[PDB]
């Protein structure tokens, strides 16, 4: 379990890198309309489409 | 001559008619807010082969459509309406509308 | 050529060698820096001219010998040091 | 026929996988297609070794693109090199359609099938190659007589038998009416890994490098100033906090995460800069000397 | 198919020479040939790579041109064309 | 010739500089090589032809192709200060067999010797015996060597020839004026089998 | 993929463990037959569900797979069979090998002419708590 | 012919993998007889992006390095096909599979220059060279040395690095069954890099010394640049100063320790008395 | 986080509005700027589970 935990640390970074691509551009701009929850939220975009969106952990 | 022209033409054919935009606010080099001409305002990046001073707000810039990143600097632009207005002037008189006045 | 460990030179060395007065050497040393044979600063009150840098020179008899000596000192240190760096910090080392 | 058509679990190598993703990507929305070189063993194992591509067009996949001339031409090159490969199947990319096989794509697959009985059809999504998830599927055509008598679970026997759902919408509906989708495995080799892992000669000295005092000082200044602001918060925080559950302590002390944890985070960032500098500082001087 | 558009301005940048904006990202999906800025009748704008064979330099601001829907290229020129009111 | 892949050797020698083959033998060899391509195709069309220069640190000019145009592009650059190295060209045909177009075809080298041989005789007689087992034979066109000395080349061909399914021959065209057209005499129609 | 592996593993334990010794046996038995009749599940999953059925029910509720041998090292035909069994994805006929694992569970005492009889041995259990598994 | 359109050469992971894979495909040669193949990649850029490579059957002997076979015909025919794939794919130069360059390589280079508009000889190795770059890029240059050598055609190095493309980069991660303890993104990775750094320096450092010996005796021609650069390294030397760390890391950690311990102190009496009643309950509960 | 790579891909998710539910066992939702769409009843709704003028997640 000790060596395992160290192993798992390396996985977190690998994973962080992979996700990062998805995370960047194409990125549309909304306004933060309201919060349904603190895991999914509602944001309203600038072509008028309102969206049901997931919150990606890389912010608070 | 035709070889060079067609090879350059294939590169035009795979390449789309990328979104034109304007810089609403430059927060930093890596995050620029743009007003795209399709409608929705986007967060775009920049390539490092550009100077950020040129790209600053109120200036037209090219945007990508493949990635949503600022492609390059475009000089400020004026409408075709303004061209009709800039062209016209002739039928003039030398100096005076009426002499002695 | 001669110092690996230091790079500073006294004036007095030049002075005796040349058999030219002390007053002149300080002035000669200033010309030396201006040509770009050496770059550095001169500290008069310590009686040293310190070289930050030495100009490349085309292959010389003295030269080739010094380079080898300095490479040898360098190999040996890097092997000693490698053991220290590896020896400590066990838990991140994988 | 249900009595000899089984699905082909495709082992895709690095040379094919990378080639297909790149080719589609540059062409977009012009779609690219091609024949796949590989070898066929088992009655179900296809390894896709390598690919070359057919003519791109602005309408994408069509009948016009597929000619026997291109293929025939390639085969002559295969002899000359002394490569043996037979044709395993064909590929295409759809940025302009989903994973569902377009009406021109089925026509093109039928011709290719006449040449190699065991033929596979691959959708590539060049667009998705930009993001960190890539979704691509391989398929095999199913015969009209096969469906009625056999039904589509007959392709599933004597092989891996994973049947894919690429979301809902057109993609799934088109799948069901057209083909059987079968899974992807990656072929790998130890040698192949070793190439990938390799970095730079230059990184060897990079770590060693003595981080400027100037830059360090910028970091040091940055760290002490955040710490002072937080220090206050830390001071009020300790008066309470008689209870466990650290998240509750975070709401109380105000904001996400404890102020004790914020101070540590800053101490640690400085610690990392310091670690490279001090180690490097002695290390450099001794070794060159 | 081909859309109908007007020419806003002329930039040009020669056939895939550019300002050296080419990176390790595609040069069939970034680099443009000798190019023309067009404002289209949809009420959008597209900066587009024109055909390498008949260059962007030839088309001046004020033309009414066809452009390709898929990937934008100016194939040829169309005379003054608008509506049935304009036809009279 | 007939289901055979052949490598054709053109000389680089000082002897090419002569006026005996008009205007010069260097330029003449271009006419000659196109005769060799055209003759082989005439007999049966199922064969391939190549061209090697033994100039400098020996370079393959062009590999097996049915196309006469490819060979001819490559022949104009040639080293007129070089010299023929008979031994090395054989080696280039050996390498060719593993990976060539027409892998399953027979093996032959047709070589011009427009100048005396440079590579030691003993080494070459011995080389022939190895060559017989793999089943490649060398046919030598001789007009350069004969003037100076007796045909050394004869020995090479004799030992070489066994069972191969392809034969060899020593064809002599005269050292004087006969132009490129002399190539007709060669085993590009005079060839026989070994089996 | 998880479903196929979990469900096969369950089957191996349940052999001669009954409905009146765990409720699990009722849930598992019912689930096998449901999958074959329905088409609700994906076909990948069903392959695992159906093999697991034959194992649990095996031999008319009369056969078990042993823990070990009579003493020491793990039963010799049993281990092999199972090893090869687990891989069935590439090739379906590999599942057959599970017959070798099945050995009938009878303790046998004999007559002096040495042939099967029905002699008795005492076992301390309750007949309200163990009985042969009830069919599907 | 020009060798111009290069100041940098980046090479994809695709390039290396293609050469090991292709060795089996052709003939199972395995660097018994060195192979040269075409190097494919982009053009109309200052930087050279080597997108791709394919093998050409080239056998060079081990009796002799002046004799080779190079299959010309393949190059012209492969030319038209490259456009079907993409119109950014043209012949940039050639590859050598190593283990090292030759003098012979100048001659191989003259043939390849006719096709290319920007020929370069990049040695991609079938064996990865160390944990460093498995590729070195070189360009043919006409230069004199003040060693008393008149005009030579030789290979002088141009800076090599490894690059990637957006499509390709993603695909690499999926394929990989390694997790990377050499990622170099963070402190954990960074400490490994320092240990390796010292080892890297040593491997490089030995070569420099043998080169100096060869010039001295065991006569080897002096490349003037190398000697000029060597002397520069020794002159910059100074001695070390300061750098240290504070007691602060500990303080925070201790803070966490107090909070739990206070919660523990109230809970203790409750939790410890109750244990005996629950313990008894458990044993009986378990049976049913 | 590893799994999150796969999870994030979809064809998006929106906030729509139910103009009316219909007793035909399909439901009419209009996305905010884009026209009307008829979609089937899900498992997660039926017609007593969506009633007129309900903004919904999609």
């Amino acid at each position: 379990i000790k060596d395992e935990q160290k192993n798992l640390k390396k996985e977190f970074l690998h994973a962080q890198e992979e996700v990062k691509r998805i995370q960047s551009i194409p990125l549309v701009i909304g306004q933060f309309l309201e919060a349904v929850d603190q895991n999914t939220a509602i944001v309203g975009s600038t072509t008028g489409s309102n969206y049901y969106v997931r919150i990606l952990s890389t912010i608070d | 001559k035709q070889y060079e022209k067609s090879e350059n033409d294939l590169k035009a054919l795979q390449s789309v008619g990328q979104i034109v935009g304007e810089v609403l606010k430059q927060l930093t080099e890596e995050k620029f807010i743009v007003k795209a001409t399709n409608g929705p305002r986007y967060v775009v990046g920049c390539r490092r082969q550009l100077d950020k001073s040129k790209l600053k707000p109120g200036t037209r810039v090219a945007l990508d459509m493949t990635t949503l990143t600022i492609m390059r600097y475009l000089p400020r632009e004026v409408d075709p309406l303004v061209y009709n207005m800039s062209h016209e002037d002739p039928g003039n008189v030398s100096y005076s509308e009426i002499g002695g006045l | 050529t001669r110092p690996a460990n230091h790079r500073q030179l006294t004036f007095e060395e030049i002075a005796k060698s040349a058999k030219i007065t002390v007053n002149k050497v300080e002035l000669l040393v200033m010309k030396a820096l201006s040509v770009g044979l050496v770059r550095g600063s001169i500290d008069e009150v310590d009686k040293r001219v310190h070289m930050t840098w030495v100009q490349p020179r085309v292959l010389d008899l003295q030269q080739i010998k010094g380079m080898k000596d300095r490479l040898e000192l360098w190999c040996t240190d890097v092997k000693s040091m490698e053991l220290l760096v590896e020896h400590q910090a066990q838990d991140i080392l994988t | 026929a249900p009595a000899v058509d089984t699905a082909e679990q495709v082992y895709i190598s690095s040379l094919a996988l990378l080639k297909m993703l790149k080719h589609g990507r540059a062409g977009v929305p012009m779609e690219v297609m091609g024949l796949m070189l590989g070898e066929f063993v088992d009655d179900y194992t296809v390894r896709v070794i390598d690919v070359f591509a057919m003519p791109q067009s602005g309408t994408g996949v069509s009948v016009e693109a597929v000619d026997p001339v291109f293929q025939a031409k390639m085969l002559d090159m295969l002899k000359q090199t002394g490569r043996p490969e037979m044709v395993v199947g064909w590929y295409h990319s759809h940025p302009g359609f989903g994973c569902w096989l377009s009406g021109v794509d089925i026509n093109t697959q039928q011709s290719f099938e006449a040449l190699s009985e065991r033929a596979v059809a691959v959708v590539v999504d060049p667009i998705q190659s930009v993001k960190g998830k890539v979704v691509i599927d391989a398929f095999r055509l199913i015969n009209a007589n096969m469906m009625v008598l056999g039904h589509e679970p007959r392709q599933t026997t004597s092989n891996l038998g994973h049947l894919n759902k690429p979301s809902i919408q057109a993609l799934i509906h088109g799948l069901n009416r057209h083909y059987y989708s079968i899974t992807i495995n990656y072929r790998k080799n130890e040698l192949e890994q070793k190439m990938l892992l390799n970095l730079h000669k230059k990184s060897w000295m990079e770590g060693l490098t003595l981080q400027d005092y100037s830059e360090h000082c910028k970091h040091n200044e940055s760290v002490v100033k955040e710490m002072l602001e937080l220090a206050k918060n830390y001071n009020k925080a300790v008066e309470e906090e008689d209870k466990m559950t650290p998240e509750q302590l975070a709401i109380k002390n105000v904001g996400k995460q404890d102020p004790k944890r914020h101070l540590e985070e800053h101490v640690d960032v400085l610690m990392t800069s310091n670690i490279v500098q001090c180690l490097a500082a002695m290390l450099d001087t001794v070794v060159f000397k | 198919p081909y859309l109908v558009s007007n020419v806003i301005e002329l930039l040009d940048v020669d056939p895939n020479d550019q300002e050296e904006d080419g990176a390790n990202i595609d040069l069939d999906s970034q680099r443009k040939g000798k190019c023309a800025v067009i404002k289209t009748s949809t009420r959008q704008t597209y900066f587009l790579p024109v055909i390498g064979l008949v260059d962007a330099e030839k088309l001046k601001p004020g033309d009414l041109v066809g452009v390709n829907k898929d990937s934008y290229l100016i194939l040829e020129t169309l005379p003054t064309e608008y509506d049935s009111r304009v036809k009279a | 010739m007939v289901l055979e892949s052949t490598m054709v050797c053109v000389d680089n020698s000082e002897y090419m500089r002569n006026g005996d083959f008009l205007p010069t033998r260097l330029q003449a060899q271009q006419d000659a090589v196109n005769i060799v391509c055209h003759s082989k195709t005439r007999s049966n069309p199922e064969n391939n032809v190549g061209l090697i220069t033994l100039a400098n640190d020996c370079e393959v000019l062009t590999t097996l192709t049915p196309d006469t145009g490819r060979i001819l592009s490559k022949l104009h650059t040639v080293q007129p200060k070089g010299k023929i190295t008979f031994c090395t060209g054989i080696r280039v045909a050996h390498l060719a067999l593993k990976h060539r177009q027409g892998k399953n075809h027979k093996m032959r080298i047709i070589a011009f010797v427009g100048s005396p041989v440079e590579d030691n005789e003993k080494d070459l007689v011995k080389l022939a015996k190895r060559l017989k087992k793999e089943k490649v034979n060398v046919d030598i066109i001789n007009f350069g060597e004969e003037e100076v000395n007796t045909e050394k080349l004869t020995a090479f061909v004799n030992t070489l020839n066994g069972k191969d399914g392809t034969g060899s021959h020593l064809v002599t065209v005269p050292p004087g004026p006969s132009l490129a057209d002399a190539l007709i005499s060669s085993p590009i129609l005079a060839g026989e089998g070994g089996a | 993929y998880v479903r196929q592996g979990a469900l096969i593993a369950s089957a191996l334990i349940m052999i001669q463990q009954t409905e009146i010794t765990c409720p699990k046996v009722n849930q598992f038995r019912q689930l096998y037959s449901k999958v074959i009749n329905d088409k609700h599940d994906d076909v990948m999953a069903k392959f695992g569900a159906i093999l697991a059925q034959g194992i649990l029910d095996a031999g008319g509720h009369n056969v078990t797979i042993s823990l070990q041998s009579r003493t020491g090292h793990t039963h010799m035909p049993s281990v092999v069979g199972v090893l090869v069994f687990t891989q069935f994805w590439f090739w379906f006929p590999l599942s057959h090998f599970l017959s070798l694992a099945y050995t009938p569970t009878c303790i046998i005492g004999l007559n002096k002419d040495l042939k099967m009889p029905k002699v008795q041995y005492k076992s301390n259990c309750k007949p309200s708590t163990f009985a042969y598994p009830a069919p599907l | 012919m020009p060798e111009l359109a290069v100041q940098k050469v980046v090479v994809h992971p695709l390039v290396l993998l293609s050469v090991v894979d292709h060795f089996n495909r052709i003939g199972k040669v395995g660097n018994q007889k060195r192979v040269v193949g075409v190097l494919l990649g982009s053009w109309q850029k200052k930087v050279l992006d080597v997108s791709n490579s394919f093998a050409v059957p080239f056998d060079e002997d081990d009796k002799d390095d002046s004799v080779w076979f190079l299959d010309h015909d393949y190059l012209e025919n492969m030319y038209g096909m490259f456009k079907k794939v993409n119109a950014r794919e043209r012949i940039v130069g050639w590859y050598h599979t190593g283990p090292k360059l030759h003098k012979n390589d100048i001659a191989i280079n003259e043939l390849m220059k006719r096709y290319c508009p920007n020929s370069v000889l990049v040695i991609i190795d079938v064996k990865p060279k160390d944990l460093g770059l498995p590729t070195e890029a070189y360009i043919s240059v006409e230069e004199v040395h003040d060693d008393g050598t008149p005009t030579s055609k030789t290979f002088e190095h141009v800076t090599s690095e490894i690059g990637a493309e957006e499509a390709e980069e993603v695909g690499v991660e999926h394929l990989l069954r390694d997790i990377k303890d050499t990622t170099v993104g963070t402190l954990s990775q960074r400490i490994t890099n320092q240990v390796h750094g010292l080892k890297g320096l040593n491997s490089k450092l030995l070569d420099i010394r043998t080169y100096l010996e060869k010039v001295a005796s065991g006569k080897l021609p002096i490349n003037h640049h190398i000697i000029y650069q060597l002397q520069d390294v020794f002159n910059l030397l100074p001695d070390a100063s300061l750098q240290e760390f504070v007691k602060a890391f500990y303080l925070k950690t201790n803070d966490q320790m107090v909070v739990v311990y206070l919660a523990s102190l109230i809970r203790s009496v409750v939790a410890l008395h109750n244990l005996i009643n629950n313990k008894i309950a458990n044993r009986d509960a378990e049976k049913k | 986080l590893r799994e999150e790579l796969q999870l994030l891909q979809e064809q998006g998710s929106y906030v729509g509005e139910v103009v009316r539910a219909m007793d035909k066992k399909k439901v009419l939702v209009k996305v905010h700027p884009e026209g009307k769409f008829v979609v089937d009843v899900d498992k997660n709704i039926d017609i007593n589970d969506v009633t007129p003028n309900c903004r919904v997640a999609l």
